[PDB]
RNA sequence: UUCCCGGGCCUUGUACACACCGCCCGUCACGCCAUGGGAGCGGGCUCUACCCGAAGUCGCCGGGAGCCUACGGGCAGGCGCCGAGGGUAGGGCCCGUGACUGGGGCGAAGUCGUAACAAGGUAGCUGUACCGGAAGGUGCGGCUGGA
RNA sequence: GGCUAAUCCCCCAUGUGGACCCGCCCCUUGGGGUGUGUCCAAAGGGCUUUGCCCGCUUCCGGAUGGGCCCGCGUCCCAUCAGCUAGUUGGUGGGGUAAUGGCCCACCAAGGCGACGACGGGUAGCCGGUCUGAGAGGAUGGCCGGCCACAGGGGCACUGAGACACGGGCCCCACUCCUACGGGAGGCAGCAGUUAGGAAUCUUCCGCAAUGGGCGCAAGCCUGACGGAGCGACGCCGCUUGGAGGAAGAAGCCCUUCGGGGUGUAAACUCCUGAACCCGGGACGAAACCCCCGACGAGGGGACUGACGGUACCGGGGUAAUAGCGCCGGCCAACUCCGUGCCAGCAGCCGCGGUAAUACGGAGGGCGCGAGCGUUACCCGGAUUCACUGGGCGUAAAGGGCGUGUAGGCGGCCUGGGGCGUCCCAUGUGAAAGACCACGGCUCAACCGUGGGGGAGCGUGGGAUACGCUCAGGCUAGACGGUGGGAGAGGGUGGUGGAAUUCCCGGAGUAGCGGUGAAAUGCGCAGAUACCGGGAGGAACGCCGAUGGCGAAGGCAGCCACCUGGUCCACCCGUGACGCUGAGGCGCGAAAGCGUGGGGAGCAAACCGGAUUAGAUACCCGGGUAGUCCACGCCCUAAACGAUGCGCGCUAGGUCUCUGGGUCUCCUGGGGGCCGAAGCUAACGCGUUAAGCGCGCCGCCUGGGGAGUACGGCCGCAAGGC
């Protein structure tokens, strides 16, 4: 442009969209699940994922993925809601963390064990 | 014509592209302060005042360098670049902690005091400053 | 050497490159997601007009009715305007929701047809109008993103 | 109802002084002085007393704090374009410490707005903080300054100051007490409880220090403050040992089983010595107090700690927590086993369907370390909003074209102002934060001291090169004058022939049309083909093209009228009159719409007949709107050179159109090709730039959803923006 158009216009600043709305900003939000089920991914994959569909302390009902392998989650668990997409599931836009509430930790889990939330064992060591 | 100043200049960098002996620009006092300028720091060979069809315009003569060897044969340019800063539609004034340096000293920027029409060392040696013309390395 | 099958060289075109046994378009069928319209239903914000209108400043009265420490004055009290707010009536804006309905996107490999990409077998595209399950077909005019 | 005292109230007196009206003087918007008239003061208390101290009243001046006003700056939505009733200005009053339309009467009709009013949404603001090379972007938590609130809302009183958290009155909502009729309350103070939520603490100690209030002082109050307690919440510092130690124990992993790794790692030997035990034990604290001295200056003395027996010092003295992320490329770290598009991993690319360095474990390695990862948000990378620092022929993007308002920009010479601009000085730019230097806590974090400037704005002085303004002058820009030129430029009226169809007349036969081939169809009711005459409508062959005109759409027989644009020569006149252009306005192919007319040929829709598996098509025969005209609409496109306009510069060769000339040739405008330098990612552009530069406008920020929905405007509608 020239300069006279930019006294006139100026420039447009970027307004961006979050991608998780959680309800102003909280990086995690409590919510009680109604339907736990398994679906399937998109093409270029072939799975059961574990999930949950969460209705949550926002007044959202969105769906939620179970990562790990195994779970305690039922038609009344009280989960809590991390953040983050999953690629190959349409709708599904966030985690459930395990390790708190009603979502106990991956069992026998051992190399990376903070994420999927599992304690420390003592095997005599 | 809505900048003389621009045209000048474009015509000089458009005369160094082609290595045209000398050029004509409209004659004024300000491009005559400009090319004043040019001879003192030795891009130019100099101005002369013609007349063309009676009206007076500036015989710009200009300077290349040595004749080089090996493919495109073209002699390096005395003036590289050369390019307006302060526009008729963006005007640009700057003062005395204001006043770039240019190539690290190899090139210049001529702008224009209240005591005439300088360089950029001497507006900082006589501690003046104003509106900055041009860039010429 | 026109024809059908295979082949070699040059050139042209391509939206093909698992390489025409290629690619690709649209309707219809099922599921899911978001969304428009929708007889209306519910809620929030705000505007205008009027009625009622507490406390309280201000302005009169302070008299057939009171009290006073200095009275042709004061206090109490009474009347009036404004008055928070409540009510009534009509507008404006926004949000959720609504039988049904339009089209969008993604899915499992579904049904029907061959639109476009090579002169894609009617050159293609576009504006407009009409028509047809559907891609689309045709009429007028325009472009080379073809000869 | 009745006494009663004051630093409580009222009255009288004097008046330094002050207030008010009038007049005058200086100044000059309510400042100061002066003369008459009037009004306005007071309070006592304590000692070591007829001497001080604390107080009182009036006024002037100082200091501090505050009220009010003004210049400039301060988010998004134009899908919010018109807003304004005390609204805008004046006059006279009320009120205030005080201007003010703050409020009330009367008069006038003004005031604001594309330089974004009004409306809608969101937000306390700043010094600062985070990021960033910078420019910028984001943010306002702790600390400091200003504002506004004290359950919602309204209101006044006391008062120098409040429209007042812990003061008052009223209404609504909530809690509690009620003998039911009427009363108390306001944690957004410090702790603490409940609800919400992912999440945020102690119902701790002390007035010892600083500070605030009262008091002559002693002294009293202070959940301000100084501290302690809790939470790895952040930062900084320290510890889980150090030195030796087998050609290298065991377990475990890999193995081309010979071996390699964990690995000086361990066990083991010496040594220092966290935590613990004992003893001592503060800095922060010196005044206010008292004495001498005139309770002045100056000297001397005495009391007072929460933190806290804490930091710290001395001696003794124990081998004493390690975990978390990763190991396909980005990106640092590789093997084995289990699994086999299952389980699963995932920030992108993407892995896993039997030999996976990507899934799970183990060994080992990498990166950090009392931390490590994940999530949410901000900046960066992002030069993907480009001032620095982007683009628009084909990727996203030149408005369909012109006229033109505001606005932006603007030729040459010489003077005046000095507004923008520049320089100097001065004031401000608080403190704290940031930078540098030196120190205090044993370092650091933290803190103190000193220095240094930023940017912006007020004031004074100086300069005129450039931008601006005023004035004088100049002609290269632009326009005009004279004399000519070419052209399908536009509108109106008229007119010529070829050809098609139809009607009439002659003559004439068994077929004509049509296709790839056929068929529908037309034809002995006398067709096609032939001639003659008549009617009607549409488009103009040859000239005629790589041509011309026009701003675009577009414009083609000829003649006449009306009319615009444009080119050349003469260099005659005005003299900077110029360029662009948000809106607005006008034009705007074709299709379509309304009213009327016309309709020969063509030809959407429709009907047949073929092809085909099927044909709503391609092919053929018919055929209605439309195509034609007048007027009024519609405003779209591959409206394309997918290239906006104006100006200046930068080799040429060649074809052609149109003027002039001193006609081998030169010069001006225009239409094409090849190509210097140069540009582009390439194709390509190349003085008819997509090259080099300036001025201005329009437009773009991944694809789809989508030129769709809602809103607004226009249209009879289709629909358009
Ligand atoms: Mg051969
Ligand atoms: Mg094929
Ligand atoms: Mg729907
Ligand atoms: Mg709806
Ligand atoms: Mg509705
Ligand atoms: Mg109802
Ligand atoms: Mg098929
Ligand atoms: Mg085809
Ligand atoms: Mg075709
Ligand atoms: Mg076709
Ligand atoms: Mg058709
Ligand atoms: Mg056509
Ligand atoms: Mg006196
Ligand atoms: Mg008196
Ligand atoms: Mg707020
Ligand atoms: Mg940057
Ligand atoms: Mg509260
Ligand atoms: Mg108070
Ligand atoms: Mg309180
Ligand atoms: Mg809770
Ligand atoms: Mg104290
Ligand atoms: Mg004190
Ligand atoms: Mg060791
Ligand atoms: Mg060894
Ligand atoms: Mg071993
Ligand atoms: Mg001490
Ligand atoms: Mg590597
Ligand atoms: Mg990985
Ligand atoms: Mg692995
Ligand atoms: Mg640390
Ligand atoms: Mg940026
Ligand atoms: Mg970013
Ligand atoms: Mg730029
Ligand atoms: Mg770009
Ligand atoms: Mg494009
Ligand atoms: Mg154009
Ligand atoms: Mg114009
Ligand atoms: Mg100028
Ligand atoms: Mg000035
Ligand atoms: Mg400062
Ligand atoms: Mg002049
Ligand atoms: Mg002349
Ligand atoms: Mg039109
Ligand atoms: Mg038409
Ligand atoms: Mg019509
Ligand atoms: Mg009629
Ligand atoms: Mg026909
Ligand atoms: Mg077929
Ligand atoms: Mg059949
Ligand atoms: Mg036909
Ligand atoms: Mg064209
Ligand atoms: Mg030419
Ligand atoms: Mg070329
Ligand atoms: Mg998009
Ligand atoms: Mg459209």
């Amino acid at each position: 442009p020239t300069i006279n158009q930019l006294v006139r216009k100026g420039r447009e600043k970027v307004r961006k969209k979050s991608k998780v709305p959680a309800l102003k900003g909280a990086p995690f939000r409590r919510g009680v699940c109604t339907v736990v089920r398994t679906v399937t991914p998109k093409k270029p994959n072939s799975a059961l994922r574990k999930v949950a569909k969460v209705r949550l302390t926002s007044g959202y009902e969105v769906t939620a993925y179970i990562p790990g392998e195994g779970h305690n989650l039922q038609e009344h668990s009280v989960v809590l809601i991390r953040g983050g997409r999953v690629k190959d599931l349409p709708g599904v836009r966030y985690h459930i963390v395990r390790g708190v509430y009603d979502a106990a930790g991956v069992k026998d889990r051992k190399k990376s064990r903070s994420k999927y939330g599992t304690k420390k064992p003592k095997e005599a060591a | 014509l809505t900048d003389p100043i621009a045209d000048m200049l474009t015509r000089i960098r458009n005369a160094t592209r082609v290595y045209k002996e000398s050029t004509d620009v409209p004659a004024s006092r300000f491009k005559e302060e400009i090319l004043r300028i040019l001879a003192r720091e030795g891009f130019i060979k100099g101005y002369e005042r013609v007349d063309v069809d009676g009206k007076p315009y500036l015989r710009v003569y200009l300077k290349y360098g040595p004749r080089r060897q090996g493919p495109d044969p073209r002699p390096e340019q005395v003036i590289h670049h050369i390019r307006r800063i302060s526009k008729p539609g963006r005007r640009v004034y700057v003062g005395v902690k204001e006043i770039p340096r240019v190539r690290r000293g190899l090139g210049i920027a001529i702008l224009s005091t209240s005591k005439g029409v300088l360089t950029d060392r001497e507006a900082r040696k006589l501690g003046v400053g104003g509106e900055l013309i041009c860039e010429v390395w």
